């Protein structure tokens, strides 16, 4: 059995000449040989069992992208486990191979408007069949959308996706303010903040709303947006929440233009509809899709939906590895 | 995308 990095990845005979490529917050990934489909591809080694948390994120990921059939959207080919439910201690899930990630390409080079806007594109026509199934993936970053030469873009890492918190996870900087003001209700607008977030990285290469905690998120979204106006104080309904809102200093927003001067206006036209705070005024993906920006790719009819939309937290851990167990017996000979 | 709907390829690099 080969090791990488030191970690084994018992992967052979069908997958062969390992080759390290990167590491989230609950998986290592490596790019393998598949001697069945003669193609490299990638395989992300998950051990999830000891705690309730990894199981869940296991068994979203494992349940959604099986059923998700999108270009826009990375897939699973194949799933490696142990024979016996007892032997089963890792995950293999295998997926194409991308070339990278924005996250590390934006640590590389300017991106053009040509890119910018090809790239925007790509993430809304995905997240158009996610939430067209009615699912939100609500943990969207540039770690997490992959990438090739051709710049082809595919979003994956759906380990928080939820049919329409607390966990640990590797940046915050992405998540809506209204999750950080305990609204709750959370709906299909966290995504398109997120989306926001990145238009906005791509324009400048650096993070709009860094942070150290939501309330320092906080302070840098109402340091651009501005203080809530009248009518956005209203959206917030928790108690607690609204009183904090109205002890703040009070801030001007500052215009896009001055934060982003060489950007293509129509993108800061865009820009601004995502990163509204009000979550219920925010722009939807398909309204995101035939804004002006966008022009040179919204085709209604290239764009494909989920034929039908979908419809655990309660369960302990020996309970959900027998559904993962159940849900990748498929692949087993 | 572009590929299919006949669109000159857009290369990372430039
Ligand atoms: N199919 C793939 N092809 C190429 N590189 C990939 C692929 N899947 C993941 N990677 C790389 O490996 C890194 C971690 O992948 P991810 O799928 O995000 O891991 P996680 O540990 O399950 N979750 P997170 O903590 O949100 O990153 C990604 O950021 C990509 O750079």
């Amino acid at each position: 059995p080969e090791m990488v990095r030191g970690q084994v990845f018992d992967v052979g005979p069908r997958y062969t000449n390992l080759s390290y490529i990167g590491e989230g917050a609950y998986g290592m990934v490596c790019s393998a040989y598949d001697n069945l489909n003669k193609v490299r591809v990638a395989i992300k080694k998950i051990s999830p069992f000891e705690h309730q948390t990894y199981c869940q994120r296991t068994l979203r990921e494992i349940k959604i992208l099986l059923r998700f059939r999108h270009e826009n959207i990375i897939g699973i080919n194949d799933i490696i486990r142990a024979p016996t439910i007892e032997q089963m201690k890792d995950v293999y899930i295998v997926q194409d191979l991308m070339e990278t990630d924005l996250y590390k390409l934006l640590k590389t080079q300017h991106l053009s408007n040509d890119h910018i806007c090809y790239f925007l594109y790509q993430i809304l026509r995905g997240l158009k069949y996610i939430h067209s199934a009615n699912v939100l993936h609500r943990d969207l970053k540039p770690s997490n959308l992959l990438l090739n030469t051709t710049c082809d873009l595919k979003i994956c890492d759906f380990g928080l996706a939820r049919v329409a918190l607390t966990e640990y996870v590797a940046t915050r900087w992405y998540r809506a303010p209204e999750i950080m003001l305990n609204s709750k209700g959370y709906t299909k607008s966290i995504d398109i903040w997120s989306v926001g977030c990145i238009l906005a990285e791509m324009l400048s290469n650096r993070p709009i709303f860094p942070g150290k905690h939501y309330l320092d998120q906080l302070n840098h979204i109402l340091g651009i947006l501005g203080s809530p106006s009248q009518e956005d104080l209203n959206c917030i309904i928790n108690l607690k929440a609204r009183n904090y809102l109205l002890s703040l200093p009070h801030k001007n927003k500052v215009p896009w233009n001055r934060l982003f001067p060489n950007a293509d206006s129509k993108a800061l036209d865009l820009l601004d509809k995502m990163l509204t705070f009000n979550p219920h005024k925010r722009i939807e993906v398909e309204q995101a899709l035939a804004h002006p920006y966008l022009e040179q790719y919204y085709d209604p009819s290239d764009e494909p939906i989920a034929e039908a939309p979908f419809k655990l937290d309660d369960l302990p851990k020996e309970k959900l590895k027998e559904l993962i167990f159940e849900e990748t017996a498929r692949f087993q000979p | 995308i572009r590929a299919r709907r006949g669109l000159p390829r857009l290369a990372v690099s430039d």
